[PDB]
C-alpha cells in the first residue's frame, strides 16, 4: 500500500544505508538471508517472492566498486538483489563535475530504470529516501542529477534526503564547499525536504551524552539509522497518531525555498546512566530542545523556531506530552517566529526504539525525535558561502571542474542562489 | 578493475622499483616465484591493479624495466624477485648515458623508447580500467631523467586523461653524487613541470638524517632508503588497494592536493618511525603518528616547511583508527600551527583512512605536503645551474648531442617562473 524506495549514494549513503537496513532487519525480525523465522508495514519497505524471501526495496550506487563490494562480500549479500547493487569503475574524485555530469551520465539511466521498476512493483508510492554525503563528489553531483531526473519523472512523489552537512572546524576534503554549494543549488531547485546532520555535533553528542570513547562512523550511522527508523517507524507501526511523509512536507515547509529540518534525538545515554536517569516525556523533550543535543553544530538560540515536528515511540501518553509541550511553550529561551501561532505536530508510536546487539546505546521504553527549522542553519550557510568565497576568490581547484565540463557561470549562479537563500532566511526571520 | 602501470627508469628507478615490488609482493603475500601464499581474500580481491593473471595462476607484476645500462637489470634478474617479471618487459639497449640528459633523451634512448611504448600499449590493452602510470626515477641521471622524461611525454601524449605521477630523487643541497646535475635537474624539471600531474621530491640526505637520527642506525645502505620510499608508495597504493573509510582514489588525491595545475610538487613523509628498543617507550595512537608526520625532521625532501605555507596537505592512515582522533588532531594541529597554512584555503587537510595496516604495525600513516620550500629547492637548483651555465661548463657535451642552448635558457625561464609562482602564493 504505502511504500517508499530508499536510495544510497556514496560511501556515506551506502554505510548509513547498511546500518539503516540492518536496523530494519532487527526491527522486523528479518535475518540476512531474507527470512523471518501484523508487521506488513514491513511489506511497505520489503517486497516478497514465492519462497517467502523478503528483500529490501533500495538502490545502492557507488561510482567506484569499493564499499559496494564490501556489501557484496558482506553478510547481507544474501539479502539485497544483485541488480540493486550498482558499481562503476571509478569515483567522482570529490569533483561535482564528474558525478553530476561526466561519470554518472553513463550510469544514472540504469539506476533510474531500476528505481522505476522498483516503483512499478509498488501498490502505492509515498516517496523516496536519498542518503548521501554533502560535499562528497559522488553524492553531491550524482544525487543532484538523480534528484533532478527523479523530480522530472515522478512529479509530486515525495522526495526526502538525509545529507551529511560539512562541519565548520573539521573537513575530510578541501573542495567540500564547491560541491556543497553546487549541490544545494541544483538540489534546492528540486528536493522537497532535506535533513541536515553534522558529524562533529554527533561526535560531541555521543561523547558527552553517551559517555563513550572516541567512536567511528559505525555508531554514527547507527544513530542516523535510529532517527530514520524512528520516522519510518512512525509510518511502519500502528500508534495513537500515525503520520504520512506528506504531512512532514506539509508542516516542515512553510515556504518552498526553505526546507532544512534539523534532527535531534533523545534520550541518548549510557546503559549505566540509564539506571539513575528517570525517563519522562517532559525531560526527553527538554533534552530534545537542548542546543547541545542537536545533531548539527549550529546554535539554535541565534535564530527562531519556524516549524517543529516531534515523533514519539514506545510508551507515550499524549496527556503529559501536551503538558510537556506547554511547559516548553512557556520557556522564552526557546523563541518561535512571530507570525506562527503554533509550529508543533506530535506523532505517537507504540513500538519502542529497539537496540542493536553490540550497540552502544542504552535500552529505553520511550524516545523522541525532533524535526525542526531554524535560521542558525542560515548562519551555517553563511560560513559555507564564506569559505567558498575565499577559495573561489582565489580560483583554487577550479581547473578540475572546468576541464571536466563545469562553467564559472554555474559557480557564480550557485553563489547568487546561496545569497538569495541567506536573504530568504533573513526575510522570513523577520 | 582500476590498474596502474609502473615504469621503472634505469638504475635507481629499477632498484627502488625492485624494493617497491618486494614490498608489494609482501603486501599481497606473493611468493617471488609468482605463487600466492597469502592468507586472505583481500590479498587477491582487487590485486589485478598491480598484477596479471597467468594461465598457471602465477601473478606477474605489471611493470616495465627500462635502462641503457643493463647491468642493473642484470642484477635485478639475478635478484630473488627477478623471476616475477617476464623477460618480455625487460627493455634495454647497451650504451652509457654518461649522465647526459640530451644523449639519453634525444639520441640513444629514443632508439629504445618505441619498444617500451609497445610494451606499455600491451599492458594498457590488458588493462580493464586504467587509472594511470607511475614512474620511479632520478633527477641528475642521464637515463632516468632523459628516458623518464621522454617516456612521460610520450605516455601523456598517448594517455592525456590518465593519471601520471613520478617519484623522483632530487639533488642534495650540500653534497652531490655527480657533476652537471643542475642541467639534468633543470631540463627534467621543465619537462616535468609541464608534462606530469604530480611528482614526489625525495633527497637522500633527508633520508640519511631521518634514518640515522630517528631509527638510530649504523651501516645500512640504499636498500633501506628505497624500502622507506616504497613504504610510502605502498601506503598511498594501500589506500587504493584496500577497503576503509574515506577511501582515496589517486586522482582524488591529485585533485585535493593541487589547487594550481603548475604547482603539483609534494613532500612525502611516513609514520610511525622508531628505532629498535626505543619503540617500547612509545605508544601507538593517531596523535603520535600525526606528531611524527608534521615533524619537519621527518620530511623525506630536503627542505624546512617552517619557511613557507601549506597550500594543501593529505594525511593517509592505515590500520584500525578512530576517526575522532584524526579529526581532533588535524583540527588542533591546523589550529596551533596557523600561519603555517595558507589563509584563503580553509581546511587544508585531506583525510583518508585504510583499515589494513602495514605488516608488523598496528597502525601507520603517510604525509603528503605542498609547500614553497620546494621553491627553495628550485632556488638552489636554479642557482647552481646558473653558476655552471654562466661559464658554459660541460655545455659542449649537450651541444655535441644536439642540445640547443635556448632550451637551457627556456628551462631556466620556466623554473624561474615556477619558483616565482611559488612565491606568488604565500
Ligand atoms: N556520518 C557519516 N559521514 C560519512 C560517512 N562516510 C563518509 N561520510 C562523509 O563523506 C565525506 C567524504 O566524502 P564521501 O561521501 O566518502 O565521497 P564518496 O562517497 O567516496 O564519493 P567520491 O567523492 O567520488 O569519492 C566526509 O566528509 C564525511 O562527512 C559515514 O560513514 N558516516
Ligand atoms: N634513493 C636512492 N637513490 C639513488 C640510488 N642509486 C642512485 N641514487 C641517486 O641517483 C644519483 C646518481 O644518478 P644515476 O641514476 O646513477 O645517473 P644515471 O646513470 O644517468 O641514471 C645520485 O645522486 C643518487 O642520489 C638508490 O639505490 N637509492
Ligand atoms: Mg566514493
Amino acid at each position: 500500500m504505502r511504500e517508499c524506495i530508499s536510495i544510497h549514494v556514496g560511501q556515506a549513503g551506502v554505510q548509513i544505508g547498511n546500518a539503516c537496513w540492518e536496523l530494519y532487519c532487527l526491527e522486523h525480525g528479518i535475518q540476512p538471508d531474507g527470512q523471518m523465522p501484523g508487521d506488513d508495514s514491513f511489506n511497505t519497505f520489503f517486497s516478497e517472492t514465492g519462497a517467502g524471501k523478503h528483500v529490501p526495496r533500495a538502490v545502492f550506487v557507488d561510482l567506484e566498486p569499493t564499499v559496494i563490494d564490501e556489501v557484496r562480500t558482506g553478510t547481507y549479500r544474501q539479502l539485497f538483489h544483485p541488480e540493486q547493487l550498482i558499481t562503476g569503475k571509478e569515483d567522482a574524485a570529490n569533483n561535482y563535475a564528474r558525478g553530476h555530469y561526466t561519470i554518472g551520465k553513463e550510469i544514472i539511466d540504469l539506476v533510474l530504470d531500476r528505481i522505476r521498476k522498483l516503483a512499478d512493483q509498488c501498490t502505492g508510492l509515498q516517496g523516496f529516501l536519498v542518503f548521501h554525503s554533502f560535499g562528497g563528489g559522488t553524492g553531491s553531483g550524482f544525487t543532484s542529477l538523480l534528484m533532478e531526473r527523479l523530480s522530472v519523472d515522478y512529479g509530486k512523489k515525495s522526495k526526502l534526503e538525509f545529507s551529511i552537512y560539512p562541519a565548520p572546524q573539521v573537513s575530510t576534503a578541501v573542495v567540500e564547499p564547491y560541491n556543497s554549494i553546487l549541490t544545494t543549488h541544483t538540489t534546492l531547485e528540486h528536493s522537497d525536504c532535506a535533513f541536515m546532520v553534522d558529524n562533529e555535533a554527533i561526535y560531541d553528542i555521543c561523547r558527552r551524552n553517551l559517555d563513550i570513547e572516541r567512536p567511528t562512523y559505525t555508531n554514527l550511522n547507527r544513530l542516523i539509522s535510529q532517527i530514520v527508523s524512528s520516522i519510518t517507524a512512525s509510518l511502519r507501526f500502528d500508534g495513537a497518531l500515525n503520520v504520512d511523509l506528506t504531512e512532514f512536507q506539509t508542516n516542515l515547509v512553510p515556504y518552498p525555498r526553505i526546507h532544512f529540518p534539523l534532527a535531534t534525538y533523545a534520550p541518548v545515554i549510557s546503559a549505566e546512566k540509564a539506571y539513575h536517569e528517570q525517563l519522562s516525556v517532559a525531560e526527553i523533550t527538554n533534552a530534545c530542545f537542548e542546543p547541545a543535543n542537536q545533531m548539527v553544530k549550529c546554535d539554535p538560540r541565534h535564530g527562531k523556531y519556524m516549524a517543529c515536528c516531534l515523533l514519539y515511540r514506545g510508551d507515550v501518553v499524549p496527556k503529559d506530552v501536551n503538558a510537556a509541550i506547554a511547559t516548553i511553550k512557556t520557556k522564552r529561551s526557546i523563541q518561535f517566529v512571530d507570525w506562527c501561532p503554533t509550529g508543533f505536530k506530535v506523532g505517537i508510536n507504540y513500538q519502542p526504539p529497539t537496540v542493536v546487539p553490540g550497540g552502544d546505546l542504552a535500552k529505553v521504553q520511550r524516545a523522541v525525535c525532533m524535526l525542526s527549522n531554524t535560521t542558525a542553519i542560515a548562519e551555517a550557510w553563511a560560513r559555507l558561502d564564506h569559505k567558498f568565497d575565499l577559495m573561489y576568490a582565489k580560483r583554487a581547484f577550479v581547473h578540475w571542474y572546468v576541464g571536466e565540463g563545469m562553467e564559472e557561470g554555474e559557480f557564480s549562479e550557485a553563489r547568487e542562489d546561496m545569497a538569495a537563500l541567506e536573504k530568504d532566511y533573513e526575510e522570513v526571520g523577520v | 578493475m582500476r590498474e596502474i602501470v609502473h615504469i621503472q627508469a634505469g638504475q635507481c628507478g629499477n632498484q627502488i622499483g625492485a624494493k617497491f615490488w618486494e614490498v608489494i609482493s609482501d603486501e599481497h603475500g606473493i611468493d617471488p616465484s609468482g605463487n600466492y601464499v597469502g592468507d586472505s581474500d583481500l590479498q587477491l580481491e582487487r590485486i589485478s591493479v598491480y598484477y596479471n593473471e597467468a594461465s598457471s595462476h602465477k601473478y606477474v607484476p605489471r611493470a616495465i624495466l627500462v635502462d641503457l645500462e643493463p647491468g642493473t637489470m642484470d642484477s635485478v634478474r639475478s635478484g630473488a624477485f627477478g623471476h616475477l617479471f617476464r623477460p618480455d618487459n625487460f627493455i634495454f639497449g647497451q650504451s652509457g648515458a654518461g649522465n647526459n640528459w640530451a644523449k639519453g633523451h634525444y639520441t640513444e634512448g629514443a632508439e629504445l623508447v618505441d619498444s617500451v611504448l609497445d610494451v606499455v600499449r600491451k599492458e594498457c590493452e590488458n588493462c580493464d580500467c586504467l587509472q594511470g602510470f607511475q614512474l620511479t626515477h632520478s633527477l641528475g641521471g642521464g637515463t632516468g631523467s632523459g628516458m623518464g622524461t621522454l617516456l612521460i611525454s610520450k605516455v601523456r601524449e598517448e594517455y592525456p586523461d590518465r593519471i601520471m605521477n613520478t617519484f623522483s630523487v632530487v639533488p642534495s643541497p650540500k653534497v652531490s653524487d655527480t657533476v652537471v646535475e643542475p642541467y639534468n635537474a633543470t631540463l627534467s624539471i621543465h619537462q616535468l613541470v609541464e608534462n606530469t600531474d604530480e611528482t614526489y621530491c625525495i633527497d637522500n640526505e633527508a633520508l640519511y638524517d631521518i634514518c640515522f637520527r630517528t631509527l638510530k642506525l649504523a651501516t645500512p645502505t640504499y636498500g633501506d632508503l628505497n624500502h622507506l620510499v616504497s613504504a610510502t608508495m605502498s601506503g598511498v597504493t594501500t589506500s587504493l588497494r584496500f577497503p576503509g573509510q574515506l577511501n582515496a582514489d589517486l586522482r582524488k588525491l591529485a585533485v585535493n592536493m593541487v589547487p594550481f595545475p603548475r604547482l603539483h610538487f609534494f613532500m612525502p613523509g611516513f609514520a610511525p618511525l622508531t628505532a629498535r628498543g626505543s619503540q617500547q617507550y612509545r605508544a601507538l595512537t593517531v596523535p603520535e603518528l600525526t606528531q611524527q608526520m608534521f615533524d619537519a625532521k621527518n620530511m623525506m625532501a630536503a627542505c624546512d616547511p617552517r619557511h613557507g605555507r601549506y597550500l594543501t596537505v593529505a594525511t593517509v592512515f592505515r590500520g584500525r583508527m578512530s576517526m575522532k582522533e584524526v579529526d581532533e588532531q588535524m583540527l588542533a594541529i591546523q589550529s596551533k600551527n596557523s600561519s603555517y597554512f595558507v589563509e584563503w584555503i580553509p581546511n587544508n587537510v585531506k583525510v583518508a583512512v585504510c583499515d589494513i595496516p602495514p605488516r608488523g604495525l598496528k597502525m601507520s600513516s603517510t604525509f603528503i605536503g605542498n609547500s614553497t620550500a620546494i621553491q627553495e629547492l628550485f632556488k638552489r637548483i636554479s642557482e647552481q645551474f646558473t653558476a655552471m651555465f654562466r661559464r658554459k661548463a660541460f655545455l659542449h657535451w649537450y651541444t655535441g648531442e644536439g642540445m640547443d642552448e635556448m632550451e637551457f635558457t627556456e628551462a631556466e625561464s620556466n623554473m624561474n617562473h615556477l619558483v616565482s609562482e611559488y612565491q606568488q602564493y604565500q
